[PDB]
């Protein structure tokens, strides 16, 4: 709600969904699993990904990490799966939302 | 051969990077045996177990909810399940009993998205009661 | 598409529904550890 | 002259029904197989299995009731 | 002799059918684990299917239609 | 001649029996990679298997009778 | 006893068409789970089988002028 | 003429007996395909294998016994 | 005799050529299945299905030249 | 025309040895897409590849030595 | 008249070259699927696919030669 408020004033509208009450409790994956579901819930074509958090670096320094999220299939099935074997355009879409899933997982903790 | 295993939970960490000859994973669409230099193949698990073959010789058997096997071109592979559970403190009885529950619930589940759910449930507690 | 596909239900989901069930497996004793994964302590407020 | 008419032609004739057996166990066997990748469409499946099968032994039943004619 | 030889050369001659059963029963059965794999898209699925069914079948009923051509 | 199209005709006719073991060769090996793809569902998987061997032997039997028939 | 033995010869001519039929099943049954893997690729795909289907055509055709010079 | 028709029927009966070799062939080659997928659960893969592969080589050395029988 | 031997010859020497056309059409199903898998390899892949067709169509024209032996 | 009984009966039974090489060429092509998985274990996976091999030659020799015994 | 046996003799031996011309196609279609699911394996891949070919066309070869063996 801290990133909404500070974006609500100018980029309220780029704002599709806000997920409240973290940071309160410790986040753990079946929070990244609502967040992650809910995100898949809302329908939105988010062909390109990316996910912004401060990365630990020491017990006083925190680095603001940005990780790309290529979601899109057509993205993760490029020349560098043309050796990959049993991997399908479906279950390539359901790992990216996995992966999509569990990146928000690592964020959050 | 010299094959880095990753086995990780959110909550606990199995072999982190530890040289493995096979790792038998419930993996959807057919299980395959993870090899030494298998093809890379980046499939989805399901619910049922996993036996490590360490190369010292013991096989480990942990049981896994769901995930990603992400074996690579080299000789690694990630194996992340979303539960990670060994198979000691699964409970017997009570894998039979919400077999037969989620069975009973098949009928009364009229929604063909709730059946599916339902559906879901019997998938795991029967891969769930041929572990116990 | 299996059973969970062409329903609807991602394979986020799909984990949701096997890992809850994985957790009910647990013993009461081990049961301590699927009440930590405590997956709803998020919520979601639409925007609008 | 008509026995060799009614044995040798007939039994070159037979060779094509159990010709058609490899197909029917094909067919069979991809249904082990389809079975395999997702246990849960076996009720479109064996329907299609059934299917294919009705068709290649029909094939090898038309030879066969041609050697029944070449015999009488 | 000629009537003779004709019985036998047709008897030999219909053994093609074997050839069209084992291609349809081989098509079909992709069809099941194609199908298996990716379910529904039978618009496709089963229509690549029927096409190689006809194609197959096609090429033992000519053979067999030889063999009429020899009885007659 | 009668004793000669009698052989010549049962020979024949037990020729069909190849397509038959084909079949029977071919559903056992989809067995195989069916068991291996998912070991579970194997009791199911094997009593199909076990049918489809019954069907194409079925079809390759027939033909052998029939060249005993034709010896006989 | 001259054209009785053509008239043979064309019975086992018409036996090279099956194994073109059974090219063509198997080559049309690929295009099955090739289409059910990659529905995207299906220009190429079927253009692909097509090819295959008229060499193995082809063969048949072939083997049916070798039974045209028996007729002749 | 008598013996000579033992020959030809035996030779051709024998036919049928070297067609389950593609069958045993395709039994092996799948053993191969399934270690390759699952290189664990060997014991009911092979087992299963050696269950096929009998299963094909008995009806064509059941062939053989007819062909030998033509002879005698 | 000797003429109709030829003719006969040539007629069982040309069946011969269904394997070619069997093993054709596998050929490029497998082409299929192996460019659906890894498309924008269809080079190799192509250079392949091309050697195997080359083999088994010069194995049928060898049949061929065999018959053309036979029938002259 | 014993002598020619011969010839002909070998000449049938040689056909036989068409299904072991079509077999052997299964076994082997099996190794390929099982190597192609996991090209690891070549020991394992060629050991079983040679033993089939013996295995449909075994078969397609043991036809062909019928053959012989027809020749004497 | 056997000189004349040995026509159809060698025509029907002939058919046998089939069988290798079938499994050929086989082991060369595995080449292209393996290396679709693995192209690093290219040389074993290749190497092992030469071996199949060679030993199937041994095969077929060896069946051949009793062909030209009765002819002449």
């Amino acid at each position: 709600d801290k990133i909404r408020g500070i974006l609500h004033r100018t980029h309220s509208d780029q704002f599709l969904v806000t997920f409240k009450e973290v940071g309160r409790k410790p986040p753990t994956f079946g929070d990244a699993s609502v967040i992650a579901l809910e995100l898949l819930n809302s329908g939105y074509e988010f062909d390109e990904g990316s996910i912004i958090f401060n990365r630990f670096r020491s017990v006083i320094s925190y680095k603001t990490e940005e990780k790309p999220i290529f979601s899109l299939d057509t993205v993760a099935s490029a020349e560098s799966m043309s050796i990959y074997d049993d991997i399908d355009a479906d279950v390539l879409r359901n790992y990216q939302e996995y992966s999509l899933a569990n990146i928000i997982y690592y964020s959050l903790k | 051969g010299q094959m880095s295993f990753t086995f990780a939970s959110p909550t606990q960490v199995f072999f982190n990077g530890a040289n493995v000859r096979q790792v038998d994973v419930p993996t959807q669409t057919g299980a395959f045996g993870i090899l030494a230099s298998h093809v890379p193949t980046l499939q989805v698990l399901r619910p049922g177990l996993v036996v490590v073959h360490a190369e010292d010789g013991t096989t480990s058997k942990y049981f896994v909810s769901s995930g990603s096997v992400t074996v690579n071109a080299d000789s690694s592979v990630q194996l992340l399940a979303e539960e990670a559970v060994t198979l000691d403190m699964l409970d017997p009885g009570v894998a039979k009993a919400n077999l037969e529950k989620a069975q009973s619930e098949l009928l009364g589940a009229a929604d063909e998205a709730s059946r599916a759910e339902i559906q879901i449930r019997i998938e795991a507690n029967e891969a769930l009661v041929k572990a116990l | 598409v299996a059973y969970w596909r062409q329903a609807g239900l991602s394979y986020i989901r799909y984990s949701q529904i096997c890992a809850k069930a994985v957790r009910d497996a647990l013993k009461a004793e081990f049961k301590a550890n699927a009440e930590k994964t405590s997956g709803s302590n998020v919520k979601i407020v639409k925007v609008k | 002259i008509d026995t060799a008419a009614k044995f040798i032609g007939a039994g070159a004739a037979t060779v094509g029904v159990a010709g058609s057996g490899a197909g029917i166990g094909t067919v069979f066997g991809s249904l082990i197989i389809g079975y395999a990748r997702n246990p849960s469409l076996k009720q479109q499946l064996f329907s299609y299995a059934i299917l294919g099968f009705a068709l290649s032994e029909a094939m090898g039943l038309f030879c066969l009731m041609v050697a029944f004619l070449i015999l009488f």
